[PDB]
């Protein structure tokens, strides 16, 4: 998530089980489902457990970078959304307008948000 | 620029796919396996030599059917019936046997050149934010067109039916045309586009069959978005008056009501209509629940044009001379197609020079040609 | 001729009044704001055309009495008819009732004037809208009225008509205060100049201002004056 | 320019070429149907094949001669035929299709009549489960329908005890957006009779007299069908009033208009054909397709009351997640006299405002915005006064 | 001077002479002036000063031969020559953002041109350019990519050491390490904090995956819980059913009561018991 | 729009209905009017109008729809007010003429009926008198008054040329939502203040803005004080005392 | 009857507009080019005839130039037939003003009166407008030399230099480029002839196709000399400027 | 003729007298004339209104 280019560590048990004929023993492995992504929420010194707003962009136009980067247009959404996957992966920050400055940027990363109010 | 490496990388993925594909077909596609050999053998033993295209009128549930061949004679045909008794339906193309005509098999699909006009091969090289500007009346077209395809999950929290339909209306040149083509690049679902001047025909009876068709194809593929461009064209375009006229126009409208919503319960046909004659439409057309959020577009304001003009001049050569802000000053609530015709005509000034620089002079000059269009079909000068 | 040029519409209207309103939308833009002791009418003039004599040509603000001004938007040709009728009525009042008109009475008269060419046969309405402003005599309350080709009349705190009046109207909600006008004349003037520069743009030569102060003082500020005011607004 | 453009030109054209080449070499496939639960069919499939038992030239009776028959084939070619030993003589009827031997013409197996209809098999429709409770209100206009159409299918006993002729026809009319067709989808749920649905503009063809065939045959196919209902939808075109033009092109349309009359009364009654006409307009209709003996009771469908909107909106908001303590009464009052199709859209546009605030719920606030949204567009639009006079 | 067709094709040729040469120095065994396809040397103080001088010019307005020089040498030394020039140019000659795009465009683009040993060596310099620049937010992402413990500590130190107080800096450090759900960062940062000595209770948790437990509860409350499992006794159909309940309760969900009925747990047999209790764990 | 009509080429032409189409149209222009509610009791008649602001820049205390005919007759106009401009002048003239001829107060009914004679003069030139209109008026009046021979009267004057005596009547856009309530809440045991607050009640529900004394206006006709327009302060007091009794439920 | 056939030509369009006015303006661009240039010393009115034949008499022709009074003359472009009526009405108004005040009419008053007359036809009556455009050259003591143009709507505007009829826009650009703030009557004559030379529909511009008149302050101490030239004087000044 | 749909508009005039001679000259290559005939004389006898 931090790097979409990175390969997982906890999700490798999902990857593991395809080279072997199915058995009840393999069925035991599958109860694990880790690989999870956190829902990003803005943070403060007192700990805010919700987001404020975010921008999301389905289609970039930039081919000078493999994924491009979300320009300042995105579809705006409100609080309380889990990280959006492919078909929604470029995620821009909407916090500038409330006189707050993001300290922790976003692209579609797993990372939580934190903001500073003037 | 500087994207050479990624294009080589894409190309490299292409080399590897072409390679392994080719060799896999060639000689190691091994048909020395019996589940390939034995299935084709006894399939060809009942299957022809001449395969006698027929047209299935209707079926009988005693393992028989009546076909009418385009050559002429009908036949009361049997059916070998390893082909799944109930998988074939009126309008099918069936394979008859060169001896006693039995339905050897069934062709899955066939098509018309009249649905070629409907369907599309295109993949626009413009994606959204080449519609940059008017960026809050475009949340009414990507929250009821794009989004329920992308997330039905949001509309499940609230429950009840998801959105259906839009009508776009406003001044011409304010982007209506490109709005429809921009959501279709995002969604990647069957994009049908049909002009309203082909829904108006000089022959009657085939008018309704065309209009009935669009949505029947559209429902047939599970997702589709049907762009009817110019439903303002149904009262202003008409050929002769003895096979056109009131009658032609009334019927087609009537057909569309059944199709658009009616009683068909056809597949997903998200509808987009462009129009600026919205009062030549029925009250059962502009009825709610076929239009859910309707979008009004008016001319941009001064600071909106700044958004529009910067999109258009990024593709062009620039200098420090160029000043966009004073081109905005001159125009006053005009369309973005006017702005777009200044930048297109600015390179026509550069073409005329055969000088590849674009300068503030080229943008100001084409500004005057653009304003020449507005007020010289006018002959008052000052408002009389 | 006694045949109607006015047909009743099943919509609840008369088509020609709608068409008149449109005509008035295509017209040049006028702004009216009244201070506490003044009235200010600002008007756009298209002096974009060159080699125009402007000395001999009447401004788009016409004095109808020594203390009552009329500005207009819409058909320029048509307005002159209203203007003649109104000057006439102004003298009639002094003749039979003695004491120059009051703004309200004159406004009412103009209202009836434009109304009549609706309801009568053989005539079409005027597509002209007026801003009538001024003072009553023996009084110092600025009174600013607006009449519209519907034959309906209105009082306003501030108002605007003409082309793209909506933009300036939104500006006025936000830069003029129902409770408080700008008390100095100059500040009022500059508020209206700042308003005009929204749409008028393209230099300070298309702007015209007439200012009226009670005691019958109608004066129109020349281009030089406006240049100074505008440049101040520009710097700030 | 930049020192890559000279080769970006070539690299990019290579992308375009290789996609075409991959697709071309990979090849395509087009199914020629089979079935995996079948892998042996030719143990006695060859008896249907190769050793004919036989497929047959389809014909049509033109003359019964009392004690041979005259058939004219579809290959137009006339022959004289008789009776095999799988035929019954009592079973030949005029205009019936028969199968005859492809070699020596003799009747083997008679066949259903009339191969000319093939587009009436696509207007036969299964009953959509829009449910019978789905319809708004517990108002009384749909209960009139339950007396004319629905109940004599369930119980012709009570109409036999009465002895009356049971009413068959009924007119559905009134403003759109009232769910004109939505109550007929409900009634299609309950009665479980055949529904055959017609579009009035689907009855008009390129050449005249072609639609005469259509209508006539459609009716008689419904006569054979037992316990059926024909739902005449949107027959404002064909179905309209009769008048003269003297040079028109309306005449050719009015032919099929007439064809609708001559089958309803007929020279035989409708044997359990219940008939609905759905018209947007009573403002123009035929006076013999609106004669009161063949459309028997005609029900005006109305606008919801100030109670009726509360009932509809409760069907709609009970289907939506809203947070309790709300008034369905209040929202009806705020609206003028209006449609429920607006009420179906007050919920859904209030839900788009619900997602905008990112609620899982819907509250009072977003309902208010929605009510304003629809009303304002209604004024911007036709049919805030359109009824085209009469009552 | 005034853009036209001519220089749009000619000027690429100027740059290409130097270009070709540097590439040819790896492939050939003759190497710069003994290769006669150019008859020019890439070394000296005659052409090497031409490359550098070109680089400053083409950097200011455009990006032309600048990325391209680095990779053709094959050395991290090349990337460090550019580090110096850009880090001055980071703010005044063009904005930070434009610089960030330059750096990541070099690494992501040249990946199929950078075998493992080359690729890591290039990412080190990229890390340094960010560390020079203001965004320590960019530094952490790239250091994790390298995977070196040293650099993780270095970005953490950059916020920690300057301030003698908790300031935004310590909240931000804890977040930067929090992101990895691998948690290699988490262990490292927890013990730097004990050394620095501020509040332990908030900081160590926040670096760790503890606070991520807390927000999952806030999200669960909105989500809800659903149970739709089957259940029939005695066969592989019973074994299936009891596993299914946890498969519907993946992630933290609330199903306390269903677990409390130990009946069905025992009615699975053999290995089935093992997998039955295992699916109970996924509820929490 | 463009509702199907066989006749719009005459202004006096039939109409397979059997009635005039233009008159019909006229009554469909009273449904856009700003709501005027009028409660008639046996103790006075109360006329309430929503003044209808359209901008906060618009001064709405210098516009009003209450128009005095004479001391003992008041009138409220709803619909198209440019037409009412003419009609109200005519009515004032008529009243003054009666007092010239007879030194007497004019009957409320006689006056209403005179203005109905005015309404029916549309035409191209027909019956014994000259048509000086060409299209009918699209404005309806609530003429309230008191005469000493029948007491308090409230009349609804139509652009048709027809007049109905009402005991309470609402016109305007919100006229149906008001009249439903009139049918239930009205009786003949009301008092003046009870009817006054009833008006403010039903005006609340047809309020499209908010109720206060800056978009709402009351006026009364009483026998021994004549026609009196309530100033804004007094109106405010009544609105607040409504809010007191609204929070007592 | 008669309402049947009534066309209703004084109603608005959906534009708020009058087709008849537009159509009249359209038909005047079929009529000749008339030009007025104001010098600081006088006014030049230069009009190009529409018809020219070697059988046409052009020696009694004043088809375009008319004296309204011996201070104010006009150049006429459009329908001649309608224009004639307005011309005699204008003269009558001039003499009326002179009658009741015994003092010559300002240019203001006359231009406006005519504008009102045109306005009446568009305003009511069901009539078509008078399709004429006037360029007024006048001298009064209050504003001095005055140049005016008025159009079939019944609207007037003052100008420093103006062209009406055919190729309005072209001649206007020309006049922009070649105008001086103060000029002589000779300089003005030169500019006028030149502008008509570059806008004339026949390859050559000739005296027999020119109507040419001035009002000049040659006459001194507050007298103005009108001159309606002879074609033989137009000939000579046409050779002066070197066209022929 | 709406914005951005049409961007070059080519008006064609009737022929000049130099252009009208040029069309005549093409035609004379098909024919066999006599020497001493001027086609600039012919183009002046004509005036045309079209090609
Ligand atoms: N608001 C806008 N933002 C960005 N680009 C715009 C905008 N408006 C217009 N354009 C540009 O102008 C173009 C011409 O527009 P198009 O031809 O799609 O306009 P239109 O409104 O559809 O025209 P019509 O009125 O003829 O239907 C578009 O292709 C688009 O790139
Ligand atoms: N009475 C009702 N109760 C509940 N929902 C209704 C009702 N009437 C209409 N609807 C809703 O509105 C939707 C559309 O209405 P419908 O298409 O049935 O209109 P119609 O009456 O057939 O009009 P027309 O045929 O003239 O277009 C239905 O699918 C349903 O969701
Ligand atoms: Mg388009
Ligand atoms: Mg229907």
């Amino acid at each position: 998530g931090l790097l979409h280019l990175g390969k997982g560590t906890m999700t490798m048990d999902v990857f593991n089980d395809a080279h072997v004929l199915n058995k009840v023993t393999l069925a035991s492995i599958l109860t694990t489902a880790v690989g999870l992504v956190s829902p990003s929420f803005m943070l403060k010194h007192h700990q805010l457990f919700y987001m404020l707003n975010a921008g999301i962009r389905p289609k970039f136009i930039l081919a000078l970078n493999d994924e491009g980067e979300p320009i300042k247009v995105n579809v705006r959404v409100g609080q309380a959304v889990e990280t959006v996957g492919q078909a929604g992966r470029p995620k821009k920050i909407t916090g500038w307008i409330t006189q707050s400055t993001p300290v922790l940027l976003n692209h579609g990363e797993r990372a939580e948000l934190e903001t500073d109010e003037y | 620029r500087c994207k050479l490496k990624l294009l080589r990388m894409e190309r490299i993925k292409d080399h590897l796919l072409l390679e392994e594909e080719f060799v896999s077909n060639s000689e190691i596609l091994k048909p020395f396996e019996k589940k390939q050999e034995e299935e084709k053998k006894q399939l060809e033993e009942i299957r022809g030599n001449p395969l006698s295209i027929g047209t299935l009128e209707e079926i009988i549930d005693d393992d028989h059917a009546i076909v009418t061949s385009p050559t002429m004679p009908d036949y009361y045909v049997s059916i070998l019936s390893f082909v799944d008794k109930e998988l074939l339906e009126p309008g099918c193309s069936v394979l008859l046997h060169h001896k006693t005509m039995s339905i050897v098999g069934v062709l899955q699909d066939d098509a018309d050149p009249m649905v070629s006009v409907m369907k599309m091969d295109k993949s626009p090289t413009e994606s959204y934010s080449d519609i940059g500007g008017l960026e809050s009346q475009i949340q009414e077209i990507k929250e009821s067109v794009e989004l329920p395809l992308t997330h039905p999950e949001l509309y499940e929290e609230m429950g009840i039916k998801p959105p259906k339909g839009v009508i776009l209306y406003g001044a011409p040149g304010t982007g209506k045309t490109l709005l429809a083509k921009a959501v279709a690049n995002q969604t990647s679902a069957t994009f049908l586009r049909i002009v309203g001047s082909e829904l108006i025909q000089k022959y009657l009876g085939d008018g309704p069959r065309l209009c009935r068709q669009i949505f029947k194809v559209a429902g047939e593929n599970a997702p589709s978005i049907v762009f009817i461009d110019e439903i303002d064209a149904i009262g202003t375009k008409r050929y002769d008056s003895n096979s056109g006229g009131e009658r032609e126009i009334q019927r087609t409208m009537l057909e569309l009501l059944n199709q658009l919503d009616g009683f068909d319960d056809r597949g997903d046909v998200k509808v987009i209509m462009a129009t600026n004659k919205i009062e030549t439409l029925d009250p059962a057309l502009i009825r709610p629940g076929r239009i859910d959020r309707k979008i009004l577009f008016e001319n941009p304001d001064l600071s909106t044009k700044k958004k529009i003009l910067g999109i258009h001049t990024s593709k062009m050569n620039l200098s420090e001379d160029v000043n966009l802000e004073t081109l905005v000053t001159t125009k006053d609530d005009l369309s973005g197609a006017d702005i777009q015709a200044m930048c297109t005509e600015a390179g026509l000034l550069a073409l005329r020079e055969r000088r590849m620089q674009v300068t503030a002079e080229d943008f100001k000059q084409a500004k005057e040609r653009v304003m020449k269009n507005k007020v010289e079909e006018n002959l008052e000068g000052l408002y009389l | 001729y006694d045949r109607a040029l006015s047909i009743f519409s099943p919509d609840g209207h008369i088509f020609q009044v709608e068409y008149a309103l449109e005509a008035v939308k295509r017209g040049t833009c006028a702004v009216g704001v009244k201070g506490k002791n003044c009235v200010v009418l600002g008007c756009e003039r298209r002096s974009t055309l060159k080699l125009q004599d402007t000395r001999i040509t009447p401004s788009k603000v016409s004095k109808i009495d020594s203390h009552v001004v009329l500005s207009f938007s819409g058909l320029n040709a048509d307005s002159r008819i209203l203007i003649e009728k109104a000057r006439v009525e102004a003298q009639s009042h002094r003749l039979t009732l003695e004491d120059p008109v009051t703004v309200e009475y004159l406004t009412r008269y103009v209202a009836g004037v434009q109304q009549r060419y609706t309801q009568s046969g053989g005539v079409r309405p005027f597509g002209v809208s007026t801003l009538i402003a001024g003072f009553d005599p023996r009084d110092d309350e600025p009174k600013l009225y607006q009449t519209e080709p519907s034959g309906i009349y209105s009082s306003w705190s501030a108002q605007t008509i003409g082309r793209n009046s909506k933009t300036v109207r939104e500006f006025l909600e936000k830069n003029y205060d129902r409770k408080e006008p700008p008390a100095t004349v100059e500040e009022c003037v500059k508020l209206t100049v700042r308003s005009l520069l929204e749409v008028v743009q393209t230099g300070a030569k298309n702007i015209e201002i007439t200012v009226v102060k009670p005691d019958s003082d109608i004066v129109a500020l020349s281009s030089e004056e406006i240049n100074q005011y505008v440049t101040q607004i520009e710097q700030e | 320019a930049a020192p890559y453009a000279a080769k970006l030109k070539q690299t990019e054209n290579d992308l375009k070429d290789i996609e075409a080449r991959i697709k071309e070499k990979a090849g395509v496939k087009e199914s020629d149907t089979g079935l995996a639960p079948s892998h042996l069919w030719d143990i006695m499939g060859d008896r249907q094949r190769l050793g004919e038992e036989h497929p047959l030239q389809v014909a049509r009776c033109t003359k019964i001669i009392k004690g041979k028959y005259v058939i004219n084939l579809k290959q137009i070619a006339k022959f004289v035929v008789g009776l095999g030993e799988r035929v019954r003589p009592k079973d030949i009827e005029e205009g019936m299709r028969v199968g005859v031997d492809r070699s020596k013409y003799n009747i083997e197996l008679p066949l259903p009549p009339r191969i000319d209809p093939s587009v009436t098999m696509m207007t036969v429709e299964e009953k959509p489960d829009v449910t019978y409770s789905d319809v708004g209100g517990c108002k009384d206009q749909i209960e009139k329908l339950r007396e004319v159409v629905e109940l004599p299918l369930l119980s012709p006993e009570r109409f036999a005890t009465l002895g009356i002729d049971p009413p068959k026809g009924i007119l559905l009319y009134g403003p759109p957006g009232t769910g004109k067709t939505l109550c007929a989808r409900a009634v299609a749920n309950r009665t479980d009779a055949t529904f055959i649905r017609v579009i009035g503009s689907e009855l008009v063809q390129k050449y005249v007299g072609e639609g005469a065939r259509m209508v006539r045959e459609l009716f008689e196919m419904a006569r054979t069908k037992k316990a059926c209902i024909i739902f005449f939808d949107e027959i404002d075109a064909v179905g309209g009033a009769r008048f003269d033009d003297g040079a028109g092109g309306d005449n050719e349309v009015q032919r099929t208009m007439l064809e609708l009359i001559t089958q309803l009364d007929g020279f035989d009654p409708r044997g359990n054909i219940k008939v609905m006409f759905a018209t947007n307009r009573p403002n123009t209709l035929d006076p013999a397709l609106l004669r009161p003996g063949r459309i028997d009771r005609k029900v005006e469908f109305s606008l919801p009351d100030l109670e009726g909107r509360a009932n509809i909106f409760r069907i709609h908001s009970k289907s939506m997640s809203v947070e309790r303590g709300i008034r369905w009464e209040l929202i009806s009052r705020l609206c003028p006299n209006s449609t429920g199709a607006e009420l179906r859209s007050v919920c859904t546009e209030a839900g788009m405002f619900a997602i905008r605030a990112r609620r899982k719920v819907a509250t009072e606030k977003d309902f208010l915005k929605a009510v304003d949204k629809v009303i304002s567009g209604y004024k911007k639009f036709s049919s805030t006064s359109r009824y085209m006079q009469y009552n | 001077v005034s853009d036209f067709e001519g220089w749009g094709h000619e000027y690429i040729r100027h740059l290409a002479l130097e270009i070709g040469e540097v590439y040819n120095d790896q492939v050939e065994k003759d190497a710069e002036d003994e290769t006669s396809s150019d008859g020019s040397k890439s070394d000296g103080s005659a052409a090497t000063s031409g490359f550098e001088f070109s680089k400053e010019d083409t950097l200011r307005l455009c990006l032309d031969i600048v990325p391209y020089f680095l990779k053709h040498n094959g050395e991290e030394d090349a990337v460090d020559l550019l580090l110096e020039i850009e880090s001055i140019d980071k703010l005044p000659q063009f904005v930070d953002e434009n610089t960030f795009q330059r750096v990541c465009q070099y690494m992501v683009a040249c990946v199929p041109l950078l075998p493992p040993p080359e690729d890591v060596a290039f990412l080190k310099t990229a890390y340094s350019i960010y560390l020079s620049q203001n965004e320590l937010t960019d530094a952490i992402a790239l250091a994790v990519r390298l995977g070196e413990e040293d650099m993780i500590r270095s970005v953490f130190d950059a916020t920690s050491d300057p301030v003698m107080h908790k300031q935004l800096a310590y909240i931000l450090a804890a977040q930067k390490t929090s992101f990895e759900y691998e948690g290699v960062q988490d262990i490292i940062g927890n013990g730097k904090l004990s050394e620095h000595f501020l509040y332990l209770a908030k900081e160590l948790n926040l670096t760790g995956p503890k606070v991520p437990e807390d927000i999952y509860k806030s999200h669960l409350d909105n989500s809800k819980s659903v149970f739709s499992s089957a259940g029939l006794d005695s066969a592989q159909q019973n074994l299936a059913s009891s596993f299914v309940n946890g498969f519907l309760n993946l992630g933290y969900c609330n199903d306390k009561l269903i677990v409390d009925n130990d009946n069905w747990v025992y009615k699975t047999k053999g290995d089935g018991m093992t997998s039955a209790v295992a699916s109970i764990g996924s509820i929490y | 729009f463009l509702t199907r009509s066989e006749y719009d080429r005459g202004v006096s032409t039939f109409s397979p209905e059997g009635r005039l189409f233009q008159v019909e149209y006229s009554l469909e222009a009273i449904k856009l009017g700003s709501t005027a509610i009028g409660i008639a009791t046996k103790e006075g008649v109360v006329l309430g109008v929503e003044k209808r602001a359209t901008s906060p820049l618009l001064e709405s205390d210098s516009i009003e729809k209450i128009v005095e005919i004479d001391r003992h007759i008041g009138c409220a106009m709803s619909g198209l007010t440019a037409d009412a401009r003419s009609m109200i002048e005519h009515a004032r003239t008529a009243a003054v003429t009666h007092n010239l001829y007879y030194d007497e107060d004019i009957n409320v009914e006689s006056l209403t009926q005179s203005v109905c004679d005015l309404a029916l003069r549309f035409g191209e030139g027909a019956s014994g008198e000259e048509r000086l209109m060409s299209r009918p008026f699209g404005v309806a009046l609530l003429i309230a008054g008191h005469d000493a021979d029948d007491g308090y009267q409230l009349f609804h004057a139509e652009p048709s040329g027809t007049f109905y005596r009402y005991n309470a009547k609402a016109i305007g856009s919100g006229s149906e939502g008001a009249q439903a309530e009139l049918l239930n809440e009205w009786h003949s045991s009301l008092t003046l203040k009870e009817a006054e607050l009833l008006v403010l009640k039903i005006l609340k529900q047809v309020m499209e803005e908010k109720l206060d004394e800056n978009n709402a206006q009351l006026s009364c006709i009483t026998k021994q004080d004549g026609f009196k327009i309530y100033d804004n302060e007094k109106t405010a007091e009544l609105i607040k005392e409504l809010k007191e009794k609204e929070a007592a439920e | 009857g008669s309402r049947r056939y009534d066309s209703r030509t004084t109603i608005f369009s959906p534009e708020g507009r009058l087709y008849q006015v537009e159509y009249a303006l359209e038909s005047i661009s079929h009529a000749g080019t008339a030009i007025g240039i104001m010098a600081s010393d006088g006014i030049v009115l230069a009009a190009e005839r529409k018809v020219t034949s070697t059988l046409l008499e052009q020696d009694t022709s004043t088809e375009k130039l008319y004296k309204l009074n011996d201070k104010i003359a006009v150049a006429v472009a459009g329908l001649t037939a309608d224009a004639e009526i307005l011309i005699n009405t204008a003269r009558i108004h001039a003499q009326n003003y002179l009658k009741t005040y015994n003092e010559d009419i300002p240019v203001e008053i006359l231009v406006r009166r005519l504008s009102d007359i045109k306005q009446g036809y568009t305003q009511h009556g069901g009539l078509r407008p008078f399709g004429v455009s006037f360029i007024y050259a006048g001298y009064d003591d209050r504003y001095g030399y005055q140049l005016y143009t008025s159009n079939p709507s019944g609207n007037y505007t003052g100008w420093k230099a103006i062209s009406v009829g055919a190729n309005t826009s072209a001649a206007q650009t020309l006049l922009q480029m070649d105008y001086k703030d103060d000029m002589k009557v000779d300089d003005a004559i030169e500019l006028a002839l030149k502008t008509l030379s570059k806008t004339t529909d026949s390859s050559a511009l000739t005296y027999d196709r020119l109507e040419f008149a001035t009002i000049r302050k040659g006459a001194n101490d507050g007298e103005v000399y009108q001159k309606i030239f002879k074609p033989q004087e137009i000939k000579d000044i046409l050779v002066k400027t070197g066209i022929t | 003729l709406r914005p951005g749909r049409i961007d070059r508009k080519i008006e064609f005039p009737p022929p000049s007298v130099a252009a009208r001679a040029e069309i005549l000259r093409i035609h004379s290559r098909k024919m066999n004339l006599t020497r001493g005939i001027n086609l600039r004389k012919v183009a002046e006898k004509m005036n045309g209104c079209s090609g």
